[PDB]
């Protein structure tokens, strides 16, 4: 009871376009719906409060509608400042519950990632651990797959990924995939390779090294 | 001018305790309901607890009920969150928040936010390793530090364009790792200098690694 379901998970839109965000509640909440915006490294910012009320200082392109269990946040014309994450919140009853958030990202032309591979440093090897870094740089859309092959043998469960926020300058994403092996294991194998799969790639791209 | 200043966050071990304090200014404190909201890294907003204008009533999320106590002293314009029996999943930026109206707990003003890290790991500075390189890529591996955050700059901040510093990732050892990368001209590689500046305040460590080709 009192579950808030936001939709969609990601809005891919261009500046100037209209944004429609959905937030569904499991029970009537007496129109006590609230909307929040949050930019990276900042506290959330209240846009709309109970009864679909526009907060002071918030532009008119922001508006809130809905009734009962169905509520909508509409951004009439997207600005570059408006691309961010948006949370809904009900304030009808405890426990106060938030929506899971919708990210409104910039839609741009598809761009394949530049793929780089980084062997462990001579420095790091001396420490007893070995990290191999795969780098996927400046791509769109966000979806990408990385698989590690050590001497052609596929690796699983020994890698970790990280993705940057959408670039403010070029609206692309970058990704890192880090393979962690012991110093001993690293020197018991010859070929290290990562395979990348992405929309902008007609074929999977593999970058590798030896010694 | 409205202000919600927080303190009392920081490191703490499982089972340990903390008291978050939020001192408010710019508005009549007693006239408002207050709440705490947290946000685990990479995750969304989660309500922790609310308190009425006075001290009479309190409400807690299922996640913290019985472990946390919210409270306010109107004479000090201060909000408190007593956090006992802390768990790893309590790790979050906790926000001191103010209700916008007298009958709702919907937040309009948010505190600056303080990171609360619940972990058994000890404070440790990062080991910084070079990621050796018409465009070549290079960067620094910022491995095995605790806790967050670290700051990474290149050439003392002179180089910003093309730099990507990835969000940290918690490793099974309890330590964090990230990488900061930048793309540069291949022709400039033996002439231009590339140095990553890694600062980790909690461990009082600063590291400068020069990144050159193999």
């Amino acid at each position: 009871d009192i579950v808030l379901t936001q939709s969609p998970a990601t809005l891919s839109l261009s500046p100037g376009e209209r944004a429609t965000l959905s937030c569904m509640t499991s029970t009537d909440i007496d129109d006590d719906m609230n909307w929040y915006q949050q930019k990276p490294g900042q506290a959330p910012r209240l846009l709309i409060s109970e009864g679909n009320t526009l907060r002071p200082g918030v532009p008119a392109r922001f508006s809130g509608s809905g009734s009962g269990t169905d509520f909508t946040l509409t951004i009439s014309s997207l600005e570059p400042e408006d691309f961010a994450v948006y949370y809904c919140l009900q304030s009808f009853n405890v426990p106060l519950t938030f929506g899971q958030g919708t990210k409104v990202e910039i839609k741009r032309t598809v761009a394949a990632p530049s793929v780089f591979i980084f062997p462990p440093s001579d420095s790091q090897l001396k420490s007893g651990t070995a990290s191999v870094v795969c780098l996927l740089n400046n791509f769109y859309p966000r979806e990408a797959k990385v698989q590690w092959k050590v001497d052609n043998a596929l690796q699983s469960g020994n890698s970790q990924e990280s993705v940057t926020e959408q670039d403010s300058k070029d609206s692309t994403y970058s990704l890192s995939s880090t393979l962690t092996l012991s110093k001993a294991d690293y020197e018991k194998h010859k070929v290290y390779a990562c395979e990348v799969t992405h929309q902008g790639l007609s074929s999977p791209v593999t970058k590798s090294f030896n010694r | 001018e409205v202000q919600l200043v927080e303190s009392g966050g920081g490191l703490v071990q499982p089972g340990g305790s903390l008291r978050l304090s939020c001192v408010t200014s710019g508005f009549t404190f007693r006239k408002f309901g207050m709440s705490w909201v947290r946000q685990a890294p990479g995750k969304g907003l989660e309500w922790v607890a609310s308190i009425v204008t006075g001290g009479r009533k309190t409400y807690y999320s299922d996640s913290v009920k019985g472990r946390f106590t919210i409270s306010r002293d109107n004479s000090k314009n201060t909000l408190y969150l007593q956090m006992n029996s802390l768990r790893a999943e309590d790790t979050a930026v906790y926000y001191c928040t103010r209700g916008y109206s007298s009958t709702s707990y919907a937040m309009d003003y948010w505190g600056q936010g303080t990171l609360v890290t619940v972990s058994s790991a000890s404070t440790k500075g990062p080991s910084v390793f070079p990621l050796a390189p018409g465009t070549a890529a290079l960067g620094c591996l910022v491995k095995d530090y605790f806790p967050e955050p670290v700051t990474v700059s290149w050439n003392s901040g002179a180089l910003t364009s093309g730099v990507h510093t990835f969000p940290a990732v918690l490793q099974s050892s309890g330590l964090y790792s990230l990488s900061s990368v930048v793309t540069v001209p291949s022709s400039s590689l033996g002439t231009q200098t590339y140095i990553c500046n890694v600062n980790h305040k909690p461990s009082n460590t600063k590291v400068d690694k020069k990144v050159e080709p193999k």
